[PDB]
């Protein structure tokens, strides 16, 4: 019964900071690759930022760099993503992710993956 | 497992199913394996790298269904978990990716043969079938890439190998493919592993007897034209097998 | 449905499951509906605006779960199919996103009452409850957006209605909303319809009399903060339903 | 059993064309938004194509526009995939979609979707 949830979004005013929150439950996200999405209204969907199984390491898309932030939590087995320096252009749909191929990992590997999503947590910048 | 059959674990008695058991929660398949000796497994690094912790896996023998008992099924812990030192995965290519599990009942006891639960035979120092030959692969992985199911039941299929020229195309996989690895592939495109096979047997008929030639590890995609299933060939790891299963 | 809880058909007896039939025999189902008077189901036109045959769809009563039959359901065709002639979703909104099936059994007859099938009230003209009124809303929907199975069961949920000045700001759905639309959703925004909702009632008493308010039309995702349900304010179409079912 | 099945890639040189065919089984795609995305290797999944369910609007990727043609042929319950002077960047499996919300149809309609995905096909383009 593996599942993701997200939350902390909302409205904020661009130039301002929002964490958003993806609570794990039935699995432990401490020894999986897990990722942000975002979609857009009329875009389509963009991976935003992964962290890797073990934490050691960290990546962000082009358009959120130097700016986005993510982080792991064993302890409250949540994944985080900062979003710092707000701007109109980030107003989406957010999205986890956990173990899949590509995201943070293998993308040859035929191990099985859990390929879980969660639902989705609106955030608007308004400008 | 792409095309091919639904299995009996008769079959493919040497079969391993190997799932994880999250603290909290809920357990779910990993891979498959093989059984090489009474107490030992043999499986691939990249289905435990990330998680190395003998303690939260859980092998079963005599399983043919992911989700229920099959009547002889042996379960087992694993009293240690032995990935390769030199695993690694920097680019398409898995290398090295080979594991051994020591598999320990709740009694104390190690494998008992059965019809549904037998050792496979290791191929003799770098001794593989020829190319165009026929090999058997086994497993609980996808029916189709971007399925979101695993089928209920084993299954297997029947691939051919491939030679180092023809895998090391630029079209194929290059260079990412090495003398440590074999190629095998169905010769229409329509059967392979997949997700979830991982670890499971590769198994040729070699000096008259169904031999362990590979273990599932890697490929582009499941089932693509000029992307064939890449297995660690086991014939040249003997070594490696022997001093850690000591 | 988003939340909310398993139900029966005996709570929402004016319940329409509506499926269309593809040729070599595979079923799927498309959206919910709404029985208005025996012979007559009240629908969302972006249900069936791509593919406006009538031949082709099945209707059902008495039915509360997706794959299996329930005691006492009846089975309808499809005698006429009638969409709204201005309907439009060039942008987010659908516009006069409403429908009618005439519905008639294989034995030639409408629908017959019973605890299972009943036909619901629609309001009188421009007659709405107000804002922060309770509602209810029922369908085969997901139960989480990015879902890809649905529930076996009919589900059922509470949501409220948002005013129009709300759902018309900037971050909820600015100008799309119209005065032809009614918002509804959950004050912490965990409960919401669902892809798969569309075409099934939003229920309101007004005043001891349950009422088909709306029709669960679109939203931005589901159950997401300031993203409330849209669906179509059925008091503003009095005139289009009475002519088209006369 | 409603269900997707992509065939004709391969290897092509540079410069050349190859058609890539989405088959449904189980369903007609006459009435259905149907659409095309790549991955290539150690890239993101791009949207290339898109046709509407009524055929009246076809879209495509700044990548790919006036090079790729997306069309449906109902009498074999095809959708194809022309792809013109094909580059190296072109390389990837390709994969074609069927009632996705927001793929050339409305991406907030609360009706039911396929949402069916084929299992993609290789295509390799090649120097010389
Ligand atoms: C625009 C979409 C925004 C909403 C995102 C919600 C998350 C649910 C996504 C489920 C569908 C989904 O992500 O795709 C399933 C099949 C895809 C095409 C293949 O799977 C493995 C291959 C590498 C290839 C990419
Ligand atoms: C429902 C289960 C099936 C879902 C199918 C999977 C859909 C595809 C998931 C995509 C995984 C994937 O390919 O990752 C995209 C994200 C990229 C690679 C990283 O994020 C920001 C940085 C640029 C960084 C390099
Ligand atoms: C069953 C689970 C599926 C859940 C839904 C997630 C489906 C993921 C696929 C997303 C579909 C989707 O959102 O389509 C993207 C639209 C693309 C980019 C089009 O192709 C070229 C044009 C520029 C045009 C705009």
């Amino acid at each position: 019964q593996v599942q993701l949830q997200e939350s902390g979004g909302g409205l904020v005013q661009a130039g301002g900071s929002l964490r958003l929150s993806c609570a794990a439950s039935g699995f432990t996200l401490d020894s999986y690759a897990i990722g942000w999405f975002r979609q857009a209204p009329g875009k389509e969907r963009e991976g935003v930022s992964c962290i890797s199984a073990s934490g050691g390491s960290t990546n962000y898309a082009d358009s959120v760099k130097g700016r986005f932030t993510i982080s792991r939590d064993n302890a409250k087995n949540t994944v985080y993503l900062q979003m710092n320096s707000l701007k109109s252009e980030d107003t989406a749909v957010y999205y986890c992710a956990a173990d899949h191929p590509g995201l943070c990992t293998s993308e040859s590997g035929r191990r099985r993956y859990l390929e879980v999503w969660g639902q989705g947590t609106q955030v608007t910048v308004s400008s | 497992i792409i095309g091919g059959e639904f299995t009996t674990i008769e079959n493919q008695p040497w079969f391993a199913a190997i799932y994880r058991r999250h603290r909290g929660g809920s357990v779910t398949y990993v891979c498959g394996g093989s059984l090489i000796s009474p107490c030992w497994v043999i499986s691939a690094t990249h289905c435990f790298i990330d998680y190395p912790k003998k303690e939260d896996y859980i092998v079963y023998l005599g399983r043919s269904r992911l989700n229920s008992n099959t009547q002889g099924e042996m379960k087992f812990e694993v009293e240690n978990l032995i990935l390769h030192k030199d695993y690694s995965a920097d680019t398409l290519a898995h290398h090295n990716d080979i594991a051994l599990l020591k598999i320990r009942s709740k009694e104390g006891r190690c494998a008992q043969p059965s019809r549904t639960i037998q050792t496979i035979a290791l191929p003799s120092m770098y001794n593989d079938p020829q190319f165009g030959t026929s090999c058997e692969i086994t497993g609980f992985g996808k029916e189709q890439s971007t399925d979101y199911l695993y089928p209920e039941q084993l299954k297997m299929t029947v691939v051919k190998l491939i030679s180092h020229r023809e895998c090391q195309q630029p079209h194929y996989y290059g260079s990412e493919v090495t003398t440590k690895m074999l190629c095998a592939a169905d010769p229409q495109w329509k059967t392979d592993s997949c997700q979830g096979d991982s670890g499971g047997p590769l198994v040729c008929s070699l000096q008259g007897r169904m031999t362990l030639t590979g273990i599932v590890s890697w490929g582009r995609g499941c089932a693509l034209k000029d992307k064939p299933g890449v297995y660690t060939r086991v014939s040249h790891f003997l070594p490696w097998i022997r001093s850690h299963t000591k």
